[PDB]
């Protein structure tokens, strides 16, 4: 019994959190009452993970909702599964934080972090062995990256020894709701490298162009591109919800992904992803050409400007196990000059006989590659754009920052990018 | 897309295999250090054979035998035939050898020594090893061991030749070079086309003192010959004018009065060793490039100087060689999308 | 080739061929070793949550 | 009669353990209730089998067997396996959660708390024991608790047992059937503080194992259960000696006598044939001298390497089945005539041999098919330290860019330790090459 506590915070985290229990909930054979109705035991056997068992044989999620404005998440209680979620859960605010990094972490989020902790207590109070914590959220916002980053370094101080992870959306001027998202998405990424274990990076700009480019998607929405994610987070999450030994548990993923403490940000990637051509099947061979394909990455970098660190594969069907390592040795024996030489076996493959709903067999891609640099890079340009002729700055001044708080992050993503760089040579 | 790494720097030959290997668009070279290789051009000392054979799904070649140096090294060519079976201490077509340190055959030389003292016959020796360019040619023991007291490395006495083959005119000595190549199922190919590194100089029986008519070495015909080069370019004849003078002068031809006891001499040592040194059942494959130094007598009779185990070539025969390198030993294991003899023998 | 100590038994018999002749940390300290490791723990611990209470 | 305990450490060795004593139990004639037919002596008795079996009043024969895992999911399953019968819930020992593939974790952190706990599972056994001449101890080099929590085990058995002696069998890391990367680390520093505590260990490299079951038994993908009834027959021809009558290798002692003379070099080399299909139509069944003569082709040894280019120390020929002396000088003549066998100067050029008339057990719906007659050689070789050459290298890759090193650092372990390790294996590499090259 490893138990993961789930968290969500925002706008962004919470509209992706509630596709993703949308989504693994299919996979488990839980209803939206949550009502078991699967017929595999496989669901089951690892069910514990996600969701607590409740009287009547009910699976309720062990997912924690939080926002500074009702909005959102009265959508989500709304929505398909949103009577499957404890209705304790539900942790909100009324005054929102206006896509101001200081309000979620400093003014507005300090008055509501401590009842998200005595909900974060309750639910770890009932675990037989808690693995750690993930959380969903976006940098660009007030909420799910103010008070987002508020709440792992309040769960830090309180859980030092369990594992901190987070999918975490990084803004894009392609796909902008303020123009102030690089400030909010560089005062998170510090508190990531120092308070998280493992950060999926996924940047709304790779989830646009493949809704453009690949998915032939003429006017991409939200919801489009949380579809992406949705289907990647399940995929990652694949070897935790589902019997095996390779990155069973949280802390062994991060042991064996993360070579340096602060280069723990990863590159997502998942396959197929086609067009409406559809239902032709997908050989192995072509699952590993787009996985590892530039294209099919959902952090906006081109792995051949860098070199992978680690990388963990899950291919998920009824496939050809011995057909699956030799796709992959292919890949490394016929790319090496991107793998770094120093660590010997760099490349661990999974496999899982239940495919994702609709699909006989996909891949999904977690990569630690140097090339994420390029993304940090993108956010201190526009970061240091702004911020050298101070402008939006009294936004934040106004909550009670000072401009040094602003110079020491902006120093603290170049100390990451030239700690990217220094490993990619 | 196969691939092959470099750690000899200073071979041209396999440079020049790692230059075609890349011409065909089919190879791509990676750092030293990478180990996902198909080829590895190894290093010449020290090759790290333990850790060949142990990439998933990666099969991996070299261009070494572990082992061979048995076969390479002066004093451990002479402890292999006189202690081999196959080859007996009554082998014909090596030299009377010992090996004497600065076990050891010290007594046992000497006592030959004064067999032959005793009974008039040709009492000259050579001393030499293999920390040289260092070689001391005498016909008195004094002289031979006290030369190599003077040193600090393993040494080895053997009869030398003193009724050579001389070619004409010139009254020169000279030796052949054999390119023998084994690949990884352990085929034995001597290459069609071979060389005679001769001596500018006429042979004198009577002053050993003077080592430029008796060393038929590349370099020190270049360096102490000052009749370089006037009989055949750069002091090489090949097999075809050397052919052409053997029926002018002797009424033979190169294969029927030198060039079987060369494959004999060849397929005994190689498959001597085989056991020793074959990759048949092995978690890797090996194949390896030798360089057979042979004398001849004035009575047509083949002599095994020594076996190098990383020859260069002659700079005529790199192109046609190199090619079939790749051909018979690295595209036989990984093939692309005869210039040798193969010496079959039983396994 | 000699057989030597030929030792025969209900199920079975073991021999042996010549083919030619030959020519600790203490309890005391293991405890202040996992002590020692546990105390640097500690430390890494009271920094941390001192670099959180800052 | 003198009784030895098994331990049985992490997944690997617990997994592992669990396969051994299927087939122990399938050699003895005992069934997964622990009742054993033909023991007449009922509640009681000092045959060979009951020094890795007691025994109780209603007349169950219970392993002297001890699993440790810091994790219960995988101990879960030998408690609802076919033989859940026959350990009692004492002998099962499982934490909450793992070492994370991390010594430093399962030696200082989780082992620290739950030390003292499996040591007295283990006095329990020892009390029932009127002669213990030691421990058999399986485990992993990659494991967190595999590595780090074995060589705490090691450190306090040689504290509060002395004079006996502890064998090891130990999974050599293999990248086709792992997914830690930090493997090299835990294998050399669990090797480093458990090397003066091990007399005999026996490696088993997961990539020959794998190997072998892809070639001799047509195993596409082969499994943890396909490598580990392999490996459990490989254990049970080096312990036969202990559990049945006979001569030769019949306490603990007799393994380091006759294997290992020098105490840091103590790793010998094992050799099985034959691996035969059970799927096959039907096999021709080899001969002693031709599964002799596989004893000595690198395709079937338990570590991948070139005897051809070693010394041998020691060397001691297991048969199992129908063979007889003669037979086996035989092909041992024979082979000294055509192979390359060069033994140390200071060690006679002999082998010790011993024989038994019961072939080999195999699992009913195995992947092995029966056989009339195989052997199992223990030879020391200096080529398996080509075995320490693959894995310091893969260490010094990653320990020069001090990659992963965090990890163990915050868990209480000292950066010296590395170096420290490391400096140890560099001096048993020079051990073997002092006695084995010229
Ligand atoms: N031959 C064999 N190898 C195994 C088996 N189980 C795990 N391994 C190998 O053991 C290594 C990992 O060690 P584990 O036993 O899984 O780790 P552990 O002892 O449980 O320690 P933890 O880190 O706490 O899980 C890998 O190299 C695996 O290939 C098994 O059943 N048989
Ligand atoms: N026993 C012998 N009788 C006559 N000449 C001999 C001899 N041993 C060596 N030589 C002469 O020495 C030369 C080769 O010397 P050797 O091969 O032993 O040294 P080396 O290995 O440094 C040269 P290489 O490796 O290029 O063949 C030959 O040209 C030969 O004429
Ligand atoms: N992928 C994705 N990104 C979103 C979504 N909603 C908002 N964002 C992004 O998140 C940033 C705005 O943060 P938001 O979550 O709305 O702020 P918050 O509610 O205060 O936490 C912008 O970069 C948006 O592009 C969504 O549903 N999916
Ligand atoms: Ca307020
Ligand atoms: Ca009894
Ligand atoms: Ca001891
Ligand atoms: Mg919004
Ligand atoms: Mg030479
Ligand atoms: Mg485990």
């Amino acid at each position: 019994m490893r138990e993961i506590v789930h968290i969500q915070a925002g706008q962004c985290g919470n509209q992706i959190g509630a596709k993703f229990w949308e989504v693994i909930s299919d996979e488990h054979g839980i209803d939206p009452t949550g009502s078991y109705h699967g017929d595999s035991d496989l669901q089951l056997e690892r069910i514990n993970v996600y969701y607590n068992e409740a009287t009547g044989n009910k699976y309720v999620p062990r997912a924690i909702l939080v926002d500074l404005e009702p909005g959102t998440m009265d959508s989500v209680r709304s929505g398909p599964f949103g009577q499957i979620f404890r209705p304790d859960n539900f942790v909100f605010g009324q005054s929102g934080a206006g896509n101001n990094w200081a309000k979620g972490h400093y003014t507005e989020g300090a008055e509501l972090v401590d009842s998200v902790l005595d909900v974060v207590r309750k639910e770890s109070e009932s675990c037989d062995c808690l693995q750690g914590f993930q959380l969903t959220h976006s940098l660009g916002g007030g909420t799910g990256s103010g008070m987002g980053t508020l709440l792992i370094s309040k769960i830090r101080e309180e859980y030092p020894d369990r594992i901190m992870n987070t999918f975490s959306v990084m803004p894009s001027p392609k796909v902008s709701d303020t123009v102030v998202e690089p400030y909010n998405a560089t005062l998170s990424v510090h508190q990531l490298v120092e308070n998280t274990d493992e950060t999926y990076c996924i940047d709304n700009e790779a989830l646009y162009d493949i809704c453009f480019r690949t998915l032939k998607l003429t006017t991409p929405t939200y919801g489009d591109l949380n579809h992406l994610v949705s289907a990647t987070m399940s995929g990652v999450t694949t070897c935790l919800r589902f019997p095996g030994q390779l990155n069973a548990d949280l802390r062994k993923l991060a042991v064996n992904m993360v070579p340096f403490p602060r280069l723990h940000f990863f590159m997502p990637g998942f396959a197929p992803l086609t067009s409406r051509q559809q239902y032709r099947a997908l050989t192995v061979p072509e699952l590993t050409q787009q996985m590892f394909d530039s294209k099919n990455m959902m952090a906006a970098c081109d792995p051949r400007h860098g070199r992978y660190l680690t990388v963990a594969a899950i291919f998920r069907g009824r496939m050809s196990m011995k057909e699956v390592d030799e796709q992959m040795l292919n890949v490394q024996n016929k790319n090496s000059s991107y793998f770094v030489e120093w660590i010997p076996n760099n490349v661990k493959t999974a496999v899982c006989d239940i495919p994702p709903r609709g699909l006989k067999m996909s891949a999904t891609f977690i990569g630690n590659s140097t090339a994420i640099q390029e993304l940090f890079k993108r956010i201190s340009e526009q970061f240091t754009a702004m911020f050298r002729r101070k402008a939006f700055l009294h936004w934040y001044t106004g909550e009670g920052m000072d401009e040094m708080e602003f110079t020491e992050a902006e120093s603290n993503m170049n100390d990451l990018v030239s700690e990217y760089q220094q490993y990619q040579d | 897309m196969y691939t092959f790494v470099v750690r000899d720097e200073n071979s041209s030959v396999y440079a020049e295999v790692s230059r075609l290997l890349l011409a065909t668009g089919q190879w791509k070279r990676l750092r030293k250090d990478n180990p996902r290789f198909n080829l590895m051009l190894g290093e010449r000392n020290r090759l790290p054979f333990g850790r060949l054979g142990h990439e998933p799904g990666l099969v991996q070649l070299v261009n070494y035998y572990r082992g061979a140096d048995k076969l390479c090294r002066k004093a451990s060519l002479v402890k292999l035939i006189k202690t081999s079976p196959e080859l007996s201490e009554s082998c014909t077509w090596f030299p009377e050898s010992y090996v004497i340190y600065p076990t050891d055959e010290r007594e046992v030389f000497l006592a030959a020594y004064n067999r032959r003292r005793e009974g008039r016959e040709g009492n000259v020796w050579i001393a030499k090893s293999s920390a040289g360019a260092g070689i001391l040619i005498s016909s008195e023991a004094s002289e031979l061991l006290d030369f190599i007291d003077e040193q600090g490395q393993v040494h080895v006495i053997q009869k030398y030749l003193e009724k050579p083959l001389l070619l004409e005119p010139g009254h020169r000595k000279f030796d052949i070079r054999s390119w023998v190549l084994v690949d990884h199922l352990y085929n034995i190919y001597l290459y069609r086309e071979g060389v005679l590194r001769t001596s500018s100089e006429p042979y004198n029986s009577a002053n050993f003192q003077d080592k430029t008519c008796h060393l038929t070495n590349h370099c020190i015909q270049k360096e102490y010959s000052k009749n370089y080069g006037r009989y055949e370019e750069g002091n090489e004849m090949f097999f075809e004018e050397f052919n052409q003078y053997l029926m002018d002068a002797l009424n033979t031809t190169l294969e029927n009065s030198i060039l079987l006891q060369i494959k004999h001499i060849i397929r005994s040592c190689l498959m001597c060793i085989e056991p020793a040194i074959s990759t048949k059942h092995l978690h890797y494959q090996s194949f390896q490039l030798f360089g057979f130094d042979f004398m001849v007598d004035e009575e047509l009779k083949v002599w095994l100087i020594e076996v190098n185990g990383a020859p260069a070539c002659a700079q005529k025969l790199y192109a046609e060689l190199c090619q079939g390198i790749v051909d018979v030993a690295i595209s036989s294991v990984f093939p692309l999308a005869s210039i040798f003899i193969k010496l079959h023998h039983h396994h | 080739m000699e057989v030597i100590e030929l030792n025969k038994c209900t199920s079975g018999q073991s021999f042996e061929v010549i083919l030619k002749p030959p020519s600790d940390p203490s309890l005391e300290e293991i405890q202040k070793k996992l002590e020692a490791a546990e105390e640097r723990r500690k430390y890494q611990e009271a920094e941390l949550l001192k670099h959180l209470a800052e | 009669m003198r009784e030895c305990i098994s331990i049985h450490v992490g997944q690997a060795g617990v997994q592992i353990g669990n396969a051994c004593w299927e087939l122990y139990c399938l050699e003895h004639g005992i069934q997964p209730d622990g009742q054993m037919p033909s023991d007449k002596t009922i509640g009681g008795g000092d045959d060979s089998f009951n020094t890795f079996f007691s025994e109780t009043g209603a007349g169950k024969h219970v392993p002297r067997a001890v699993f440790v895992d810091l994790e219960p999911t995988v101990i879960d399953e030998v408690r609802t396996g076919t033989y859940r019968q026959l350990f009692h819930p004492e002998q099962l020992i499982t934490g909450k959660e793992d070492a994370a593939n991390n010594y430093a974790r399962g030696h200082y952190t989780i082992g620290k708390e739950i030390i003292d706990l499996v040591l007295d599972r283990i006095r329990k056994l020892a009390d029932q024991c009127t002669g213990l001449q030691g421990f058999l101890v399986f485990h992993s080099f990659g494991g967190g608790t595999g590595s780090g929590f074995t060589s705490l085990l090691m450190e306090r058995l040689s504290v509060d047992y002395g004079k006996k002696s502890k064998l090891e069998f130990s999974i050599y890391p293999a990248p086709q059937v792992s997914t830690a990367v930090v493997e090299p680390y835990n294998s050399i520093l669990t090797t480093h503080t458990t090397l003066e505590h091990s007399d005999c260990a026996f490696m088993v490299d997961n990539e020959a194992i794998y190997d072998i079951c892809r070639r001799n038994l047509d195993i596409e993908r082969p499994t943890y259960t396909n490598l580990n009834r392999l490996i459990s027959q490989i254990v049970s021809s080096i312990t036969a000696s202990l559990r049945f009558d006979g001569a030769l290798n019949v306490d603990l002692t007799e393994f380091q006598t006759n294997l290992v003379p020098y105490p840091r070099i103590h790793f010998p080399l094992a050799t099985y044939a034959p691996v035969i299909s059970a799927e096959k139509a039907y096999h021709e069944q080899l001969s002693v001298a031709e599964i002799t003569n596989a004893c000595f082709e690198p395709a079937n040894q338990m570590v991948k390497c070139d005897p051809r280019h070693g010394k041998y120390m020691a060397c001691c020929l297991l048969y199992r089945g129908d063979v007889v002396p003669k037979d086996v000088n035989a092909a041992i003549a024979t082979i000294k005539t055509k192979r390359s066998i060069q033994f140390v100067d200071w060690c006679p050029t002999g082998f010790k041999v011993g024989i038994n008339y019961q072939p080999p057990t195999v699992v009913p719906g195995g992947d092995l098919a029966k056989v009339q007659r195989a052997v199992c050689m223990l030879s020391n070789t200096t080529a398996i330290a080509e075995a320490w050459a693959r894995l310091d290298h893969k260490f010094d890759l990653m320990y020069a860019k001090r990659a992963f090193v965090h990890w163990y650092v915050g868990e209480g372990m000292e950066e010296g330790e590395f170096s420290e390790a490391r400096e140890d294996m560099a001096a048993l590499e020079k051990d073997y090459e002092e006695v084995g090259v010229d």
